[PDB]
């Protein structure tokens, strides 16, 4: 189309090496250069640098000379970011963004690759269903949900009925509990009369632990 | 190199008000050859990459509605929304596109204020699959309220907890500008089976008197 | 389509033809 | 003014790293790119490459990819040339030169940084006065001087009366003696009647050995 | 990529003569759009960085006197000095400025020929600070002579040396087009004290018979 599709999230121990891909499609690849932008968790945007898609030669900002490497595979329309000797500073979300036709803005952006640097290793999430409301509510809005407890690291992807049920869903921010692990909850409001005879599946995906869990949330009072 | 000082930090507006936000650069961004400023405004809606809004300090992007307008020249620049909608809440970043390094600004956060909404309260018993483990956690849910500030007290056997509680508050909603909250009370299975009241009490701006939703363990 | 040169297209930052 | 002022000379053992600075002053730094030109001792000019002061992008010639680095500090109007893993081929004088307003010539030039690569280490110079004796020819012709013996590496800076006495001075090329070290001599012709009651100081500077020597050349007969 | 074959290597002219030098490129340097040649002539006076003389193959730089003129188009180019002065002795380099790599030429060296000048001869006793060390070296100086070729023989107790001697000859002068020479005789302190004549004999074109300057050790 014009899509910058970027690689999956990574958990890596410190001092290791990570390499993020950004596959481009839908434009003459060698006529628009590629930017890399770091975003720390909860913080703003930071311009890491840009690589010339015509000559191959990278240009790094001053905070990224030496440990960071930009590269290209022109024969597959793909840009690469390689971070060597990982530190805890490097735990962030990394974006690729192509320079626009003017050369004055960043036109299209990748979705972002989240890289977590931690001495700890991966814990899979535990999925428990939040049982639809025993207590009869005043109106016919009946809330149900799904609970994703005791995982590390970020992120998890939850959806409802494989992406069919979308409105009324609040996926909550993961709050960090005292064990060191994360926990999260995803609630959806549905009509009360649709509970029973219409199944509700909660779809949790934890990509650093290879944990794909589908969970039927069936009512119980 | 160029410092993109953006202002204010956050700004809170009613839906329909006029919004201006400033971006001031430590050098001029006007070239005198192409006769245009190299400054760009981006929008980062929460959980998304930045979306391009305005290039050349004034030219809006292909598809963007006309309420986003960029003005200013040389040093002082201004992004203006003439009528904020409920989906316009995001963080707005200006970027130097004049010379290396192509630095960003600190970003201006846009938050909507609306009328009072009282929360709808749901309490959830802990799942039996969790009860097969050693731990058991009960959640309470406040759905679609304004403002963000709310008070949740757990009462087990009419005795109010101080530990075990974690609140999580969602981002502000793209349709109705409200918030939602989940308070989770984490117990052992043994201390969960010793008691049977399990109440959740909510104090909020929209509630004239506080609201308790409860389940006693069993049916 | 000068996407591979961002910034101000100076003459002294773009030598030769062109 | 419009001045490109370049860093001092360097002696480095082989395989080490050298980094030369080129501070620009008197013009908008980000609108004129920076060239680097290598000149081997006694040889011609060789174009190494150029860095774009506006986009950050370096461009190296084919003989200089891999060991050589161009970089910028825009907040101090300075371009840097870093040579890593020094060889004896790299012993040269290095010039920075900004591209002209047309983009078709090199407008202004730095003074040149001389880099000597040698396994040997530095020897300070010995400064001996060449005596303004009674060898004076017809009327007021009187030769005097200063002798700069047993040093390594090049260069030395000699001047007379802290830069006041300029005409009549021949500073000679340093000839290499069989010990491996250099020797040089600087003569100035003055009137004979001015010898006595007007002092002559010879000012020698050897920058890799931190040797600043002032020497009164006083007449002996 | 482009090879800049420059010719001749050196050329020696009387002050005031007309001088032409050629620069030929292995590809064309004409752009056909901007309608001008990308070729540059630089001057490197000895001990200095290169000075810009001519860009766009014919356009002289801001400050340059009019005797330097550049001609040629496409492949063959020519720098011409219409009246060489004594300060014009330098090495002249042409540069490809058409395409990467922006290669240089081998350069043409410009040397002045003038009338005969006989050298003035000066001899210097070794300094007492040097005599506190183990070495003692005596220098002889030929000042402001033409041509370059000169013969210095050292005679210690009327016995002529073969080792110990180092000549250094200066660059040709920008004012009067002459040369200077220093012959240095390096002895040990003991071999310096064994003898007492210390003469310097000079043969040159300007001298009808050769010239000896001497100092006897002590006096």
């Amino acid at each position: 189309q014009i899509q910058l599709v970027q690689s999956g999230p990574e958990l890596k121990k410190p001092g290791e090496t990570v390499k993020i891909s950004c596959k481009a499609s839908g434009y003459t690849f060698t006529n628009y250069g590629m930017n890399w932008v770091k975003q720390a968790p909860g913080k703003g945007l930071k311009w890491m640098g840009w690589i010339n898609s015509n000559t191959g030669e990278p240009t790094y900002a001053e905070e990224f000379k030496g440990r960071f490497a930009f590269s290209l595979e022109t024969s597959a329309s793909t840009a690469y970011l390689q971070i060597n000797n990982l530190k805890n500073e490097d735990t962030a979300t990394y974006f690729c963004a192509r320079w626009a036709n003017c050369g004055c803005a960043m036109d299209y952006w990748g979705q972002g690759t989240t890289v977590t640097v931690s001495s700890a290793s991966t814990k899979g999430p535990s999925v428990f269903p939040l049982a639809p409301s025993s207590k009869s509510t005043s109106g016919g809005t009946a809330a149900l949900g799904c609970l994703v407890k005791d995982y590390f690291p970020e992120p998890v992807t939850v959806s409802w009925n494989s992406g069919a049920l979308t409105s009324g869903v609040h996926t909550f921010p993961a709050v960090l509990q005292s064990s060191g692990l994360y926990s999260l909850s995803s609630v959806v409001t549905v009509p009360s009369s649709s509970l029973g005879t219409q199944t509700y599946i909660c779809n949790v995906n934890h990509k650093p632990s290879n944990t794909k869990v589908d969970k039927k949330v069936e009512p119980k009072s | 190199d160029i410092v993109m000082t953006q202002s204010p930090s956050s700004l809170t507006v009613t839906a329909g008000e006029k919004v201006s936000m400033s971006c001031k650069s430590s050098q001029s961004l006007f070239t005198s050859g192409k006769q245009k400023n190299y400054l760009t405004w981006y929008q980062q809606k929460p959980g998304q990459p930045p979306k391009l809004l305005i290039y050349w300090a004034s030219t809006r992007n292909s598809g963007l509605p006309d309420r986003f307008t960029g003005s200013g020249s040389g040093t002082d620049f201004t992004l203006t929304i003439s009528s904020v909608q409920a989906e316009d809440l995001a963080v707005y970043y200006c970027q130097n596109d004049y010379s290396y390094p192509f630095t960003f600004g600190s970003g201006t956060k846009l938050e909507i204020k609306r009328t009072v909404a009282a929360p709808s309260v749901f309490i959830f018993p802990p799942s039996d699959e969790q009860l097969k483990s050693g731990t058991a956690s009960v959640v309470c849910l406040l759905n679609n309220f304004y403002p963000r500030e709310a008070k949740v007290q757990w009462k087990v056997d009419n005795a109010l907890q101080s530990g075990n509680s974690q609140e999580s508050v969602t981002e502000q909603d793209s349709k109705d500008s409200t918030y939602s909250l989940s308070s989770t009370l984490t117990l052992s299975k043994a201390d969960y089976e010793k008691h049977k009241v399990y109440a959740c009490e909510v104090t909020h701006q929209g509630l004239s008197s506080p609201v308790t939703k409860s389940f006693n363990r069993g049916e | 389509g000068a996407g591979n040169q961002p910034g101000a297209n100076g003459a002294g930052n773009q030598p030769g033809a062109n």
